[PDB]
């Protein structure tokens, strides 16, 4: 149903497998990104990094 | 099944690459085709004046 | 997980990189036909002015 | 041959293919018992036979025959889903594609066919012409002209609750839309289709994102449908007037594809929604003006854009439409003289927020034009102010409007300018923003309080 | 609280995806997978041992 995103680097591939398999995980397929450009490195994700420290600053602000 | 598929996978990407990249080499040709037979309507209305102006 | 889930999702995957591409094109291809008949009426309009 | 190679990539068109050639039909028996002569169901049994593999165009005439012939729902359903299997293949079919291509007689008589029957079966029928009007060797207007004034067909594209039978009949009329012949009858047809086609996108807002049930939601067949229906309206408005036209009526309904731009992450979805709004602010669009600020005033189209801006997909088109649009709206509006619009408001009473009314810029340059007899025009606003209130009430929706703009822009006056404070005196101004303040009405009270402030500041140093 | 929440969520996502170079040359595999909706409660009670199971 809802897409869950996972990181590791090749070596707990299968350690990780197992674990995510025993709570209910299903169709896991070990990928890179680059199969899906935009969510991949790009200028795009950047500029929404960009847009969360602006979030940030108006939160802090707003609270004091 | 695993390490078959994501090399399957990369190639998918790299066509679906391959096939708008010649879309866009399309468009630019579709742009030019536009100019050429714009070039050959000038001249055969230029002929049609011609004609009305023969007629008269 | 298991392989019948793996290709499963490598069928459908595959498919949704191929499919997006040629609608892809598709929509890169009809903006060509737009940008022939705009462009067309144009430089057509000019020249017509001249020959007027 | 293997004619146009449409619906034979879409999941919509398959489903409804497999319903039909699973179910068996024994013609010859239908043919003993009187429903067809002998030489028909024959030639049927044999064509199913060349789809799989085995050596014609020949076959094509009993076909033509039988189907014009026959009322029997079944016999033509499974030899139209057999005709139009074998067109659009390569692999078989190819010397099929070619009689009816020829010769403009079998397109006439396949016609005849549809309309008649189960939903299905006049289904197939359509895809079948169609799909030879498509291709360049024959084209006739009057087949898709009737056949969108015609009853059955048109019906089954109403109903949006079956996907699959929708999406087929979308996809049918958009691509002879991608022909330009086509266009002007179906644009004579437009009212009866267009809301159908915005529910779908509507209907696409409301629902989630985060399963893959059934509805549409951003699985393989509900990207399939926004695309289509987008890409039709799309194709339409290639024609400048037309998209002058479809904004000026539908415009409520027209609001919503920036919506769509946004829920989605998707650029099929996102791309064509974005080059639609872009081709009716186009200059070649005549009155584009007028469409910009439709668009601006009402819907509130420019903010909206400068957040899309931001979001960039990777796509390179995407991101040259969204930045080509966010310029258009921008400056339309602004490069009006300033002192223009502000009266012309002023003159209608039709006050409205817009884009240079919340700028400071605007009032520092517009203050000396007000002067006339000590700032005549902006006393002139503080009359028209006071009158709202008292004369047609207050708390009511149409002149709630008009205040809480007007003591905006009283509001940016004042910072401005120190002799202003006389006028609000003299004409019994200052009197009024006191009675704002207690009004209900969130917007009204805020603006109001802003104006008291700005007076204050003043009076005491 | 809840919208700092949501922003602190989306850096979380853009990061693992890999949005900028670094991320790339410190862990190279990221992965796809579906979870049912009513069962995303069980896969955040452990968070990952140097895995990352903040979701969608």
């Amino acid at each position: 149903m809802a897409l869950v995103q996972f990181y590791i680097p090749q070596e707990i591939s299968r350690d990780s497998a197992y674990t995510l398999g025993q709570l209910g995980l299903v169709q896991f397929r070990d990928l890179n990104s680059k199969v899906r450009a935009f969510q991949r490195t790009f200028v795009n994700e950047i500029r929404r990094l960009d847009n969360v420290e602006r979030q940030y600053r108006y939160f802090y602000s707003l609270l004091k | 099944s695993q390490k078959n598929g994501i090399a399957t996978l990369l190639q998918a990407e790299k066509e679906a690459h391959e096939i708008v990249s010649k879309a866009r080499k399309y468009r630019q040709d579709k742009l030019k085709q536009a100019k050429t037979d714009a070039a050959k309507e000038i001249d055969s209305y230029k002929i049609q004046k011609d004609k009305e102006l023969k007629e008269f | 997980l298991t392989p019948n889930q793996v290709n499963d999702e490598l069928n459908k995957m595959q498919a949704f990189i191929r499919k997006e591409a040629e609608e892809k094109a598709k929509e890169i291809q009809l903006k060509a036909d737009q940008e022939y008949e705009i462009e067309k009426t144009n430089i057509v309009r000019n020249e017509t002015n001249n020959i007027d | 041959m293997g004619a146009t190679k449409i619906l034979m990539d879409s999941t919509h068109f398959n489903e409804i293919r497999s319903i039909i050639r699973s179910r068996s039909v024994a013609w010859d028996a239908l043919a003993r018992s009187e429903e067809l002569s002998e030489i028909d169901a024959s030639t049927a049994k044999a064509l199913e036979s060349i789809l799989v593999k085995k050596n014609n165009g020949k076959t094509l005439i009993p076909l033509i025959h039988l189907l014009s012939t026959s009322d029997n729902e079944d016999c033509k359903k499974s030899v139209q889903n057999l005709i139009a299997e074998l067109l659009s293949s390569d692999k078989y079919g190819d010397d099929t594609v070619k009689f009816f291509q020829e010769d403009p007689k079998q397109l006439e008589q396949l016609f005849d066919v549809s309309l008649k029957g189960d939903f299905q079966t006049v289904l197939i029928s359509g895809f079948n012409v169609v799909s030879l009007l498509v291709q360049n060797g024959l084209h006739n207007v009057k087949l898709v002209e009737k056949l969108l004034k015609n009853n059955n067909l048109i019906n089954i594209l109403q109903n949006i609750e079956q996907m699959d039978t929708c999406y087929v009949c979308i996809r049918l009329l958009q691509e002879l839309a991608v022909i330009p012949e086509y266009r002007d009858v179906i644009w004579l047809h437009e009212k009866k289709f267009m809301p159908t086609l915005f529910k779908i996108l509507q209907r696409a807002t409301d629902s989630q994102l985060a399963t893959r049930i059934v509805a549409t939601n951003s699985n393989h067949l509900g990207i399939q449908l926004q695309y289509h229906s987008l890409l039709l309206i799309w194709l339409l408005t290639f024609n400048p007037v037309f998209a002058n036209e479809l904004v000026q009526k539908y415009l409520s309904d027209f609001l919503d594809l920036l919506k769509l731009v946004k829920i989605t992450i998707k650029e099929k979805v996102s791309r064509l929604c974005i080059s639609i709004i872009l081709q009716c602010c186009s200059t070649r669009v005549k009155q584009h003006k007028k469409v910009i600020k439709q668009l601006l005033l009402l819907g509130n189209a420019l903010p909206t854009v400068q957040s899309l801006s931001e979001r960039k997909y990777s796509d390179e088109e995407l991101r040259q439409d969204i930045s080509n649009l966010k310029e258009i709206l921008e400056n339309e509006y602004q490069e009006l003289t300033s002192f223009d619009e502000y009266v012309a408001e002023l003159d209608s009473k039709l006050l409205c927020w817009s884009p240079p009314h919340v700028d400071n810029g605007f009032w520092s340059d517009n203050i000396d034009e007000f002067k006339k007899d000590n700032y005549k025009i902006f006393r002139q606003l503080i009359e028209l102010l006071q009158a709202k209130v008292r004369n047609g009430d207050v708390n009511a929706k149409q002149e709630k409007i008009i205040i809480q703009v007007a003591l905006n822009d009283i509001t940016h006056v004042v910072e401005l300018l120190p002799e202003s404070i006389d006028v609000l005196d003299k004409t019994g101004g200052k009197a009024d923003i006191m009675e704002l303040l207690n009004h209900s009405d969130s917007r009204v009270k805020y603006e109001a309080l802003k104006a008291t402030q700005a007076i204050i500041g003043y009076t005491f140093k | 609280d809840s919208w700092f929440q949501d922003v602190t969520r989306e850096k979380a996502i853009f990061e693992i995806l890999n949005k900028s170079n670094y991320d790339t040359n410190r862990k190279i595999l990221i992965a796809e997978g579906w979870i049912p909706r009513d069962e995303l409660a069980t896969l955040q009670a452990r968070l990952g041992e140097m895995i990352a199971r903040l979701g969608i």
